DNA sequence: GGTTAAAACGCGGGGGACAGCGCGTACGTGCGTTTAAGCGGTGCTAGAGCTGTCTACGACCAATTGAGCGGCCTCGGCACC
DNA sequence: GTGCCGAGGCCGCTCAATTGGTCGTAGACAGCTCTAGCACCGCTTAAACGCACGTACGCGCTGTCCCCCGCGTTTTAACCG
């Protein structure tokens, strides 16, 4: 290509974005700009943001999913912050990745130690009462 | 239907109320660009019949931003160790294997490789 | 006495479970899937006949399961074998 | 007037009651009768819960097929036609109630 | 044209390469055996028959001649269990949305 | 810029319906099979694209499970032994493939408590139960 | 008596044996230990090594190197916080 | 000459017959609930027109994958200290 | 003398390697449906109108496994077809 003339019809995608080329939903262009904005390297490759968005999209899908499943068990159709915490603590892989993460405005797993329940029919040692 | 100019239109918002019909736009707010319109897209693909509150969306907005810092931060350290000036899918793939757990990394690599392949192969 | 009523149910054909409690039971299950679900009178009765004969076949097999183990009574062990061996539960 | 999922009147012209644990509708005489139709002389006491549990498992599977069949046509009422289509898939087929 | 050896061009209602292409994408470095291709090819054919077999019933009962994604959506729920259908519908729905936005 | 109804830039398979939406599995064959097989008197274009994605997902998961099973067997090649292991391991796959027999497959090493030493006991240790 | 004369394939992880745990215990200010520690320490150590080598091999594999350098171990150790000087 | 099954009859348990106790039933009544009707009101499902982008049809050629081959690493097995 | 530790070794597992015709992706110009607008009654909706069935309390008989307890079953052996 030369002469600075009009190349003609745009065979390459015009309405479709770069994410639509790979079928992803998250904006690869924003991730591409963020890498340069964040000064993570002198130059950034073309496949660097594409892979990053796919990983982020998959992580978003798994988390929402698990959160949505917990929401159904709580009879609420809106995913509240407590629903995310239940999924985080239930899944070992998510627990390892988000061990030190704090979820604002609620979220706690109902963990009860076996010591808290005596369950000896309140029968003391060698006699039922004290 | 107009032809704009580059010189005087930078931050062209209201300064003095010389307006007709609609009032002047307020001063532009610092763009806190968020994945809210994208996270909701994925939510409706796996659970189309479930809603989402803004409080949990603020968590996801902070989650992706903080997660993106870790994965890109590790990749940034990786480039210096290898004396590499460029970052591409290869370094991030290894960084995923480092930061993410075992099964989680494999799924991310599997889908990531498929997504990268469709971008390169297609025009 | 228990075998006396065997003749009654094996000679006369009739529904053996209460009508509306079955209707209430299927309603409560259907409401969880979709609220305000409308059930036709024929549809609920059609499921009842299938449900009744489903257990009759199950109760028929469990009877032969008991006689296999030198037994007359059917126990929870019998129902586990019949469902699993048929592929219904495992 | 207008109505969505239903119960459009409201006010004092409608009444619904909470149904939570109506599985117990299949009681001892009802459970034994089906056992009697199976020709068993003696049935244990613990299978009464299991028989109700088995019925719940049987009903939950056929309801999914019937509801999905009904939701395909977006009809609020579950007709007898959709039930027999569901019955055919599960193997347990009943002749009648539509054809 | 046909004077040369040509009679052996037929059949090929199978998914050998398509499964192979998916196999490499899902698992980068792995091998498959010609024996294992036979089980996979027949399994896909039965799966295709199962979902389309149900979809024939839905079309006939609803007085609808055409076959669309909505009827197939019903078939996926009817055939696959809850967990399997959940991922199946997401992949299927994403296929339609991207196809309509691509040209 | 005037090209009539459609331009003459390309007139022979400018991209395929398969891989148009990032789909590997064929859609023309599925579209042809949907109409060649008398499933219905008419077929819609939305049917094959949805069906192709469904087939891809089912194929991908079992291959991933078999591939991991093959890795546990120290063999890179996928053998029907691993395919049988993956199907039987998960109850979800058991329901779909209930009456199906896989050639050159196998059977899960299941043993009851009464088929081993001691009268009826199943303590054992790790790598069992 | 009691005697074995097989070197490899059977004494890799168990090479710590009894005294080495006591040797490390004294540096840890432990007066006495129970015999059950000799089994966890093999598992506890192995988990620590496995986590480090998983990252270290990943660094070595990414750098297209067949040899694990000393600096490679530092990279794996830095992420978990157990930095080495 | 060794392996399983098969005769003889171990052997301490599991079941029916020996017995209670506690329910769940399922007939008379009245009041609205839900399923069927009675007839529209725009919205979707199937009728063709025009000339084009795609699948089916059809061609050869060098390369491309999967059979098999030969050394090796792994396994069950008998015999001394 | 026993059980499990091993050593040598036997065919296939995974890599390559040169030749015939199988399959897939690019290219044209002929009919047909893809998908897009419009019709009028038919299938499903809400809100009344009636009609026996269904819940709550009655008198009754029905059963399961507790204890003590036989003799026919199918394992445990060392020796033949």
């Amino acid at each position: 290509m030369s002469g600075r003339g009009k190349q003609g019809g745009k065979t390459r995608a015009k309405a479709k974005t770069r994410s639509s080329r790979a079928g992803l939903q998250f904006p690869v262009g924003r991730v591409h700009r963020l890498l340069r904005k964040g000064n993570y390297a002198e130059r950034v490759g073309a496949g660097a943001p594409v892979y990053l968005a796919a990983v982020l999209e998959y992580l978003t899908a798994e988390i929402l999913e698990l959160a949505g499943n917990a929401a159904r068990d709580n009879k609420k159709t809106r995913i509240i912050p407590r629903h995310l915490q239940l999924a985080v603590r239930n899944d070992e892989e998510l627990n390892k990745l988000l061990g030190r993460v704090t979820i604002a405005q609620g979220g706690v797993l109902p963990n009860i130690q076996s010591v808290l329940l005596p369950k000896k029919t309140e029968s003391s040692k060698s006699a039922k009462s004290k | 239907m107009a032809k704009s100019a580059p010189a005087p239109k930078k931050g062209s918002k209201k300064a003095v109320t010389k307006t007709q019909k609609k009032d002047g736009k307020k001063r532009r707010k610092s763009r806190k660009e968020s994945y809210a319109i994208y996270v909701y897209k994925v939510l409706k693909q796996v659970h189309p019949d479930t809603g989402i509150s803004s409080k949990a969306m603020s968590i996801m907005n902070s989650f992706v931003n903080d997660v993106f810092e870790r994965i890109a931060g590790e990749a940034s350290r990786l480039a210096h160790y290898n004396k590499r000036s460029t970052i591409t899918s290869r370094e991030i793939q290894t960084a995923v294997r480092l930061l993410l757990p075992g099964e989680l990394a494999k799924h991310a690599v599997s889908e990531g490789t498929k997504a990268v392949t469709k971008y390169t192969s297609a025009k | 006495v228990a075998l006396r009523e065997i003749r009654r149910y094996q000679k006369s054909t009739e529904l053996l479970i209460r009508k509306l409690p079955f209707q209430r039971l299927v309603r409560e299950i259907a409401q969880d899937f979709k609220t305000d679900l409308r059930f036709q009178s024929s549809a609920v009765m059609a499921l009842q006949e299938a449900s009744e004969a489903y257990l009759v076949a199950l109760f028929e097999d469990t009877n032969l399961c008991a006689i296999h183990a030198k037994r007359v009574t059917i126990m929870p062990k019998d129902i586990q074998l019949a469902r699993r061996i048929r592929g219904e539960r495992a | 007037g207008k109505g969505g999922k239903g119960l459009g009147k409201g006010g004092a012209k409608r009444h619904r009651k909470v149904l939570r644990d109506n599985i117990q509708g299949i009681t001892k005489p009802a459970i034994r009768r089906l056992a009697r139709r199976g020709g068993v002389k003696r049935i244990s006491g613990l299978i009464y819960e299991e028989t109700r549990g088995v019925l719940k498992v049987f009903l939950e599977n056929v309801i999914r097929d019937a509801v999905t069949y009904t939701e395909h046509a977006k009809r609020k009422t579950v007709t007898a036609m959709d039930v027999v289509y569901a019955l055919k898939r599960q193997g347990r087929t009943l002749y009648g109630f539509g054809g």
